[PDB]
């Protein structure tokens, strides 16, 4: 049925969205301690 | 088995589940 | 009806993924902080 039919595909993507949206905010939160280190380094 | 068409069919015209 | 409820519970999955999301996010903006204070600290060592 429609219910059955909607409810797996949103369930199913929400794993993959959430990993994905946790290695980009990890992606740019290493740029900020990069930068720090760079003007350390400076 | 035989009603299973049926409530394939009352469950597409009625409507995690 | 049906279809309302599922939909229902697959945004509450789908929230659940918001919510890690969010929560990984300050977790890496933790964790990079430490990584500044570890940089910091052996950098001042250095």
């Amino acid at each position: 049925l429609a219910a059955e039919q909607e409810a797996q595909h949103i369930v199913a993507a929400a794993r993959n969205a959430k990993m994905a949206r946790l290695r980009q905010a990890k992606e740019e939160a290493e740029r900020e301690i990069a930068e720090h280190r760079a003007q350390v380094e400076r | 088995g035989e009603f299973f068409s049926s409530a394939l069919t009352s469950a597409a015209a009625q409507q995690k589940l | 009806m049906v279809r309302f409820i599922r939909q229902e519970a697959e945004e509450k999955a789908n929230e659940i993924s918001v919510s890690a999301e969010e929560e990984f996010n300050i977790e890496k903006l933790q964790l990079v902080e430490a990584e500044k204070k570890k940089i910091r600290q052996e950098y001042e060592r250095k």
